[PDB]
């Protein structure tokens, strides 16, 4: 359908936000998961979770 | 006829192919640093192939 | 089988391209891009033409050496050759190579050399296999560079066959109906023989192979002066047109 | 240790064989590959080059680097990707290269 | 700051020469590369005749 | 001109005869339809080019590929029923008269519904 | 890891064909284009592509 | 392979972030490592983050055949999961996406 | 790469070759080049001082270069 | 080594093979200390002519053609030097006019 | 393995290089290739003398009864004369071009004599030992 | 101190040194002792290395054959043929004399890691020659009027499936590719496309890729 | 032989009994495993001379 507007790239600043963002989402996963680090291991999560 | 002779034959003669025929060097070549190595015997014929 | 159908409407592919990000390969002559396609057919009942073979391929036959039965001297005719060929002998010569590496004019006869050769050639106990090359002798030797890997394709037309090289260490099993793809990286100068390792029936013993990879140079060298010229002899053939090739592709 | 070995070997090359046997409308080339990575990746011909000290002394180890970059030197390749890095010094001692990233040119080692 | 590392980008002509012009052009904040050095390693777009003019009408920064 | 020019030429110019010989080859059991007019073929030409020129703006605006894929996905499947329809109906035909009023409906159903189609869903996207 | 797994990065591509009872080297068209964009290493340690 | 560690549990969050950016089968993940290292001890600086998107522009020409202007006229700068190396464009934002993944 | 010795071969023939080359290369280039025709070969220069060194002694030697000079002035001339 | 480690040689005998060879095991330490040493000299040398071949071919494929460039390079400058002087006496010439 | 080959001869330097001027001919090829002129024959220190009418019409060879149909920038880089840019960023480069000359005409000048008494157990002088 | 112009090229500046005192760059230069040896060596080599060639005194001309094994060339020099008159490695007399490299890699359409575990090469050479005889379905017919193949080769465009005709080629073994020329002249005869044949997509598997929003289904960051 | 150059990689003789060539980096490592594999048998033969 229609696109969206596709933000300008980003600065420093907002380069570090995303890794401080994603430093707390690794912190988050618990230990007892086994889930490999890929682009899908959020949604498997999900899915595991739902699984469960 | 076990040991000795069996474990000194080959480094004996690499030896002396060294001391009397230059590791069977072909002569005639330039710039040695450029041309290839003639390496000693390094396949041991006492041993069975 | 069926009839080609009177129209078709043909989606014109998008993203096959990626030169300077242009998604659109097609615009129509007032300045718009095109999506689809309209394609008639006329004449129904006609033939199909076949599809050209746009395929070229510098082929060299890696065959047995064949003994000469007369050494033939080395003969030049003149150029500007309008017709079939010039009766005219230019020059007329028996080049031999001496041990300075000169082609000096040859005092004894070719072939009474090679025949004595032939017949009674002197041999020994521990003669070196370059000195002793019986049965690996071939014509046409696949010259490639060195230190530059190389993509080998191995096939075979009628049964399987071993491209075996013991000085590379290189076995290559070449069967029907296969594409294999090998690395081929040499590490040095070198001229490599090498003979067939699979049975095949008549001359498995007389099928060998001559390698010879050379520095780029001579290489670039070689193929310039052998193999480009053959690569368009199937249409242009002369020394102007080699000379017009070799100075339009300058390395 | 065979059963172990056959198993992960059929895990890998054998059912993922069956998985796709017809075109495909939507990411055919990315699903293909899905299927081919965990075959074409498989650490018994891609780990080695951590220790190749072992076999590849300092002038052969640096000839032996420049090869494998020249030969990995494509971008499109999970071996590659999986395959330790090349931009190192030999452990026991390096006479080409003084400083690893120090180069002329991003590709060369040298 | 320890493992920063240039990776053979921009890796050109350093001069050891005292008296060399590289060694005071280069020095020198205002100089112009005659192609950025990404681009010296990418095909030429422009046509024989436009490079041709471009480089005719090319003046040195000084 | 040079030989090579004139190599050039001879390849060129041969390339582009190839339907002339293949015309002299003709098959006995055939269904030999009528084929369509240059006039219909023209004006079919030109209802796809107001097609083209419909559509480009919106596609030239857009970004990614699926957007466009998926335009020309409806937009294809749309005038390949129109395209049934004219080749069942031409096939069948049994003069030019019949073959010209079928080209005719058919671009005029382009010229009609393909373009309140094509407004609707680019209107859409 | 040296000999194998480096059909993707070559300098250019050789078909050898078997018959009964000899071999056929084959140089596609496009080895010519690969030979001619071959990269030179000049000065200290330096590539160009003319 | 190209990269400037043994092996990916080497280098610090960056290799991390490349593997949950990319797909566990594409390839970009080599590819956003080099932009990683080009990174290295460059992104805190603000030369040191432009010279390494120029680095990142040198090692894409350099890995594919590239014309000039092609990286500077690329529409989308943005990486998804199913973005291969397979054109200087899709090297090169991988480079860029490993560069802004790099910290220190 | 083994490469064998080989001194260079004063031979005569391919010495006046190489002389011959090394003339019209210098006639050619003492003018810059405007002549109708050019016939300059570089690698046959540098082949001139690998195999003929007496010639390329007698081309340095001031008194060999003015006769060699004079003499392909009069022959150029007659 | 070996039997020694354990404090159950008796077990140690029987539950490998149930057969005792320690005698020969034991003195076999004496012959194997020094039968390898020729040996292991050779292979040094050995390893050493490989490690020379190696920079050899290193040195040859970085720096053969560097060589080359360079002979042609001084062959050009003997070339240069010839035509100076070629060019004064031609100038001389057109000076004097003979 | 670990230490199967047993030893590992870290002595054994690589050779270093003892040609006259490579240094100087290094340093010039690489000004020359910051110049990034397209002719190659620029390479050589004597280009100007060796090939005068690269500066003038850049006409290199005579294509005489010899078709000239180039299709691209890459065809006859060779038959291009120098333009303002590259002259300028080559005239940029003739300090290193002087040295590398003057090399050479020092290496042409030093000749071999009877004086020389070492010239057959020159290897060891020259470190082809290890 | 500098003249504020520095490195700017004189107007009509000639690049000839014919009466320059080389004395003041002695000191620029470092000569090792045996300067004269390497000088020696180096005039050895490269006469040994780079002659391929051989002068013939019955021609006034060097000549030069294909590689040869030493038995042909040492016993069998009287008995030579193909000689063909040395061109030169360059025409203008450069040197070719450098070390050379790998070229940087071709963008690739059809990607090898669809079937990169085998060796054979045989699957993907069937796909790529499927994607190029699906491209081809689409501008064979044009490829003579406005692409490479016109008369007016001035104005000519590039045939659009070059990349994959070239790399269906390159997985194709000569053979191979004369049979699926041999198929696609029979298809094209036919005027078959797959999408008119193909109904296996119903039978297929479902998966994340086939939502029907695929545009959407991808999420792109920075 | 190219001019020379001598390119022959190999001079086996009659009564060969090493490989045909040792210049191939493939070969030199065969040739130096091959070596190195015989020396790690000294405490083995030892003990079966013994036995
Ligand atoms: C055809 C013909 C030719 C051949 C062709 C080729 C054929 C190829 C065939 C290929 C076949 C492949 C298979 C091969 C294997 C076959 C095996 C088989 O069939 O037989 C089964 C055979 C059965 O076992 P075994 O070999 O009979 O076991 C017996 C032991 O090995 C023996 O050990 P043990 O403990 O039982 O008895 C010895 C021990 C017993 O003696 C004792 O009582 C121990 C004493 C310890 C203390 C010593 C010092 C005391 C000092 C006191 C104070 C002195 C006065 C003061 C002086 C002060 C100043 C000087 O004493 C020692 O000698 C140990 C001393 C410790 C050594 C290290 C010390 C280092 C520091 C220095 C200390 C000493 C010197 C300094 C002195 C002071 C200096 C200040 O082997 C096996 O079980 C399987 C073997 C498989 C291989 C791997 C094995 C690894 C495990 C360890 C064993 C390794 C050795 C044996 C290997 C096998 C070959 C020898
Ligand atoms: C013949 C009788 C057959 C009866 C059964 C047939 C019906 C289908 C049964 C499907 C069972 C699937 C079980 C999946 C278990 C996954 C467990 C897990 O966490 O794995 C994570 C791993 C890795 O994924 P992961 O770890 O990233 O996922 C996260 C997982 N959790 C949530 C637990 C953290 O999953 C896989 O690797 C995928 C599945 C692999 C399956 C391997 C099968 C091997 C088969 C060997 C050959 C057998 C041949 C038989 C021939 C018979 C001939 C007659
Ligand atoms: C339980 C049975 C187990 C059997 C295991 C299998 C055993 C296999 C090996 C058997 C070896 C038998 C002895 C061979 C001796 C060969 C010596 C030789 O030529 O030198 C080789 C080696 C070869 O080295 P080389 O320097 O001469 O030549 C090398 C080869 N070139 C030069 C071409 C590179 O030389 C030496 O070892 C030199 C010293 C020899 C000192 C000992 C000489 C002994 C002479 C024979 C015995 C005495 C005569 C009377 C015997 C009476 C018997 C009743
Ligand atoms: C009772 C003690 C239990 C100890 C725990 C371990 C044993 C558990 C039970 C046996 C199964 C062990 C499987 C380990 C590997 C699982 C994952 C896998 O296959 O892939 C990794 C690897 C494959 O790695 P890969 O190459 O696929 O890498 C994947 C990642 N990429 C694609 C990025 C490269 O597996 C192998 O290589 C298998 C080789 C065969 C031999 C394996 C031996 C395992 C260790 C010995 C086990 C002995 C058990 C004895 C039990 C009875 C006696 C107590
Ligand atoms: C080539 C040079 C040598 C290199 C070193 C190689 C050895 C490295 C150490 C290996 C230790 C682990 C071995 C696992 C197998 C044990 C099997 C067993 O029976 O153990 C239970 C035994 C139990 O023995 P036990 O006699 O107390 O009880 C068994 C008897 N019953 C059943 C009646 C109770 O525990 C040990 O004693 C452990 C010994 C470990 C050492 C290896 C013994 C074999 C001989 C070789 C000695 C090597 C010494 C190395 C010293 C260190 C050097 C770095
Ligand atoms: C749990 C499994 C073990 C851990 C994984 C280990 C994998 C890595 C190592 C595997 C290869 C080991 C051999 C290397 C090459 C040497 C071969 C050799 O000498 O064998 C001949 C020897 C016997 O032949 P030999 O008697 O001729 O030995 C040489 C004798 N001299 C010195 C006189 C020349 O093999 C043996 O029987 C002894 C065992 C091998 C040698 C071990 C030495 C101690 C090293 C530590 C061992 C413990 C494991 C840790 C290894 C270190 C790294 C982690
Ligand atoms: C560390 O040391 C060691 C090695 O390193 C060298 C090893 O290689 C090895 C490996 C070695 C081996 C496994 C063993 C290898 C084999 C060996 C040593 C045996 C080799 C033996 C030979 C070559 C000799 C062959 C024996 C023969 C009898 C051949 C014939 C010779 C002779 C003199 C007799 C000729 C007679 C005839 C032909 C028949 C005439 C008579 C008749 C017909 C009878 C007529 C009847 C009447 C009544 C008149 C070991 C074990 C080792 O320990
Ligand atoms: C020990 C405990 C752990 C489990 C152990 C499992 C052991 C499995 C043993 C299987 C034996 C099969 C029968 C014997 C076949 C021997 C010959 C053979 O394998 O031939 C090869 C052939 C492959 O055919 P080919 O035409 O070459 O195509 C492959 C292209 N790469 O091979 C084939 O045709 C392969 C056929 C595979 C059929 C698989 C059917 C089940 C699939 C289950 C999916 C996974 C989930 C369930 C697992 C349940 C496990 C019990
Ligand atoms: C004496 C001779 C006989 C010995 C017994 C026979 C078997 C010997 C086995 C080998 C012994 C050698 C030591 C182990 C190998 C060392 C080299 C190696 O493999 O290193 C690479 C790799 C780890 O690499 P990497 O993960 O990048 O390291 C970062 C760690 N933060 O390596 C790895 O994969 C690391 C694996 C670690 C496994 C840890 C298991 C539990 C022990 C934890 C540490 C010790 C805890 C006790 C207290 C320590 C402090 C006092
Ligand atoms: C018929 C049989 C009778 C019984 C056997 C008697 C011996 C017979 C002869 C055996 C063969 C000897 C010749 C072949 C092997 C030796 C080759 C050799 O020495 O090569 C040189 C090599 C090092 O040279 P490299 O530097 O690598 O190369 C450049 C050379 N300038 O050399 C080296 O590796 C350096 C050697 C240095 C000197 C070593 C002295 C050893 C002394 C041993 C003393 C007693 C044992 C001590 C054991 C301690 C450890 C347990
Ligand atoms: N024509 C092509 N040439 C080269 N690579 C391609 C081509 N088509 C697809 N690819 C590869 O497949 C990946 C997925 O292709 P897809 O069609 O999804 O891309 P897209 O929507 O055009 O945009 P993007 O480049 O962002 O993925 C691309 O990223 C690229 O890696
Ligand atoms: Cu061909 Cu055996």
């Amino acid at each position: 359908g229609f696109e969206t507007v596709v933000p300008a790239p980003p600065t420093r600043d907002d380069e570090l936000r995303m890794i401080k963002a994603t430093e707390e989402q690794f912190l988050q996963q618990p230990r007892y998961k086994l889930y490999m680090n890929e682009a899908h291991r959020i949604a498997k999560m999900n899915h595991g979770d739902r699984h469960n | 006829i076990v040991l000795t002779w069996g474990w000194s034959s080959f480094q004996i003669g690499g030896y002396n192919y060294e001391r009397f025929d230059d590791n069977g060097e072909r002569r005639n070549t330039l710039y040695w640093k450029l041309s290839p190595v003639e390496f000693p015997q390094s396949k041991l014929w006492n041993r069975p192939s | 089988p069926g009839e080609v159908l009177p129209l078709r409407i043909i989606k014109y592919p998008l993203g096959l391209e990626t030169i300077h990000n242009n998604i659109f390969e097609n615009t129509n002559n007032e300045g718009n891009v095109e999506l689809f396609r309209l394609r008639f057919n006329s004449n129904s009942s006609k033939m199909q033409h076949k599809l050209v073979q746009d395929t070229i391929y510098l082929t060299l036959k890696q065959k047995r050496y064949n003994r000469k039965k007369v050494v033939a001297p080395q003969i030049k005719y003149y150029k500007d050759d309008n017709g079939n060929k010039t009766d005219l002998v230019k020059y007329t010569g028996k080049p031999y190579l001496s041990n300075d590496k000169l082609l000096k004019q040859s005092i004894y006869d070719q072939t009474t050399q090679y025949k004595l050769i032939k017949k009674n050639k002197k041999r020994g106990e521990l003669i070196p296999v370059t000195l002793a090359r019986r049965i690996l002798r071939t014509k046409k030797t696949l010259v490639l560079p060195a230190h530059v890997n190389i993509t080998l394709i191995t096939n075979s037309y009628d049964i399987v066959h071993s491209w075996f090289i013991p000085g590379l260490g290189i076995k290559l099993d070449c069967v029907p109906g296969r594409s294999t793809h090998h690395t081929f990286f040499i590490d040095n100068v070198g001229f490599y023989y090498g003979q067939c390792a699979e049975i095949c029936g008549r001359y498995h013993h007389h099928m060998p192979i001559r390698v010879c990879a050379l520095p780029f140079e001579h290489f670039l060298l070689w193929w310039n002066t052998f193999g480009l010229p053959k690569m368009l002899n199937t249409v242009s053939r002369k020394r102007f047109e080699t000379h017009y090739e070799l100075r339009k592709y300058s390395w | 240790v065979c059963g172990i070995y056959v198993i992960h070997v059929i895990y890998n090359y054998m059912i993922p064989y069956y998985w796709v046997s017809t075109p495909l409308k939507n990411d055919e080339f990315t699903r293909l590959r899905m299927k081919d990575y965990i075959a074409s990746t498989v650490l018994e011909e891609v780990y080695g080059i951590s220790y190749a000290e072992w076999g590849w002394l300092p002038h052969d180890f640096a000839y032996n680097r420049m090869r494998g970059l020249a030969g990995y030197m494509h971008p499109d390749d999970p071996r590659a990707m999986c395959t330790s890095t090349f931009h190192r010094k030999h452990k026991y001692i390096e006479h080409e290269v003084e400083k690893v990233g120090d180069y002329h040119h991003m590709t060369y080692p040298k | 700051a320890l493992n920063k590392r240039n990776w053979g980008y921009n890796a050109h002509y350093k001069p050891e020469l005292e008296r060399s012009m590289k060694k005071v052009l280069y020095a020198d904040p205002n100089y112009k590369f005659p192609i950025e050095w990404p681009e010296r390693y990418m095909a030429e777009t422009k046509t024989l005749e436009q490079v041709m003019d471009e480089e005719e009408n090319w003046e040195y920064y000084k | 001109m040079d030989t090579i020019q004139k190599m050039n030429y001879e390849a060129t110019v041969n390339m582009g005869r190839q339907d002339l010989i293949t015309r002299e080859y003709t098959f006995y059991s055939d269904y030999e339809f009528i084929p369509i007019q240059e006039d219909r073929k023209q004006q079919m030409e030109d209802a796809l080019n107001n097609l083209h020129k419909i559509i480009h703006p919106t596609v030239t605006q857009l970004k990614k590929k699926a957007n466009v894929q998926e335009i020309q996905d409806r937009v294809f499947r749309k005038l390949q029923g129109w395209e049934g329809e004219l080749n069942t109906c031409v096939f069948s035909a049994k003069n030019v008269r019949d073959s010209n009023f079928c080209a005719d409906r058919f671009t005029n159903r382009i010229n009609t519904e393909g373009v309140e189609f094509v407004k609707q869903i680019l209107r859409e996207y | 890891r040296l000999i194998e797994w480096q059909n993707e990065s070559s300098l250019f591509t050789v078909r050898v064909r078997a018959r009964q009872w000899y071999w056929i080297y084959k140089f596609e068209l496009k080895n010519f284009t690969d030979i001619l964009s071959t990269p030179k290493n000049i000065g200290n340690n330096r590539w160009q592509i003319n | 392979a190209q990269t400037a560690h043994q092996n990916r549990y080497q280098g610090g969050l960056c290799y991390a972030q490349c593997n949950e950016l990319f797909s566990f089968w594409n390839p970009s993940i080599q590819q956003c490592w080099k932009g990683c290292d080009f990174g290295v001890g460059r992104v805190n600086d603000p030369e040191g983050r432009i010279e390494a998107q120029q680095m990142c522009k040198r090692w894409a020409a350099e890995l594919y055949w590239t014309y000039k202007g092609e990286l500077d006229t690329i529409k989308d700068l943005r990486v998804h999961a199913d973005m291969y190396p397979t054109t200087p464009q899709n090297v090169y934002r991988a480079c860029l996406a490993g560069v802004r993944r790099q910290k220190f | 790469m083994e490469v064998k010795y080989r001194g260079p071969s004063d031979d005569k023939l391919e010495c006046e070759f190489l002389e011959n080359n090394l003339l019209s290369c210098l006639r050619e280039k003492s003018v810059q080049d405007n002549v109708a025709k050019m016939t300059c070969r570089p690698e046959f220069l540098v082949w001139f001082f690998l195999e003929c060194p007496t010639k390329a002694a007698v081309y340095h030697d001031p008194k060999g270069l003015r006769n060699i000079f004079i003499q392909d002035k009069i022959k150029q001339k007659g | 080594m070996g039997s020694v480690w354990f404090r159950n040689r008796y077990w140690w005998y029987r539950s490998l093979y149930d057969d005792y060879v320690a005698r020969e095991a034991k003195l076999a330490f004496g012959i194997a200390a020094f039968i390898w040493l020729p040996h292991y000299y050779w292979g040094i040398h050995l390893n050493r002519a490989f490690e020379v071949n190696f920079s050899h071919r290193n040195y040859a494929h970085e720096w053969g053609p560097r060589r080359n460039r360079l002979a042609h390079s001084l062959e050009f400058e003997q070339f240069d030097m010839i035509l100076e002087n070629w060019q004064d006496l031609e100038d001389e010439y057109a000076q004097r006019g003979d | 393995a670990l230490f199967f080959m047993a030893n590992t001869a870290i002595s054994v330097p690589s050779v270093l290089d003892t040609s006259p001027c490579m240094k100087q001919m290094l340093a010039y090829e690489d000004c020359v290739l910051d110049a990034n002129v397209p002719q190659q024959e620029v390479i050589h220190p004597q280009w100007p003398t060796i090939w005068p009418r690269l500066l003038t019409d850049g006409k290199l060879l005579e294509f005489d009864k010899v078709p000239f149909h180039p299709e691209n920038i890459y065809n006859y880089t060779y038959m291009r004369p120098l333009t303002k840019k590259n002259k300028q960023y080559l005239y940029e480069c003739e300090e290193e071009r002087f040295v590398f000359k003057a090399c050479l005409r020092k290496v042409i000048s030093l000749k071999k004599t009877d004086k020389h008494t070492s010239w057959d157990t020159a290897e060891v002088a020259n470190l082809q030992l290890t | 101190d500098l003249p504020a112009d520095y490195g700017k090229m004189p107007a009509g500046y000639n690049f000839l040194t014919r009466g320059k005192d080389w004395r003041e760059y002695d000191k620029d230069f470092i000569l090792r002792t045996d300067a004269v040896w390497e000088k020696f060596q180096l005039e050895h080599f490269f006469r040994n290395y780079m002659k391929c060639f051989f002068f013939d005194h019955g021609l006034k001309k060097y000549q030069m054959f294909e590689p040869e094994d030493m038995y042909t060339v040492v016993f069998e020099g009287w008995a030579l043929d193909d000689l063909i008159t040395f061109p030169g490695f360059t025409p203008t007399g450069r040197t070719n004399s450098y070390q050379i490299g790998l070229s940087p890699r071709q963008r690739t359409v059809v990607p090898t890691q669809t079937f990169y575990q085998m060796q054979d090469y045989y699957m993907l050479c069937g796909l790529r020659f499927e994607r190029w005889f699906r491209c081809d379905l689409v501008y064979h017919d044009q490829r003579h009027t406005k692409f490479d193949q016109v008369k007016n080769q001035k104005n000519y465009k590039t045939y659009p499936c070059y990349r994959e005709y070239y790399e269906a080629q390159y997985a194709c073994q000569d053979d191979m590719f004369d049979f699926l020329m041999e198929l696609a002249y029979a298809r094209r005869a036919a005027d078959n496309f797959e999408s008119d044949f193909a109904s296996h997509e119903l039978t297929t598997l479902p998966t994340f890729y086939d939502t029907p929003k695929a545009a959407e289904r991808k999420t792109y960051t920075y | 032989m190219w001019g020379n150059l001598w390119t022959e990689a190999s001079y086996q003789l009659n009564f060969n009994i090493g490989f045909s060539s040792l210049r191939s980096d493939v070969l030199i490592h065969l040739a130096q495993w091959q070596y190195w594999w015989w020396f790690w048998f000294a405490l083995i033969w030892s003990f079966y001379y013994f036995i």
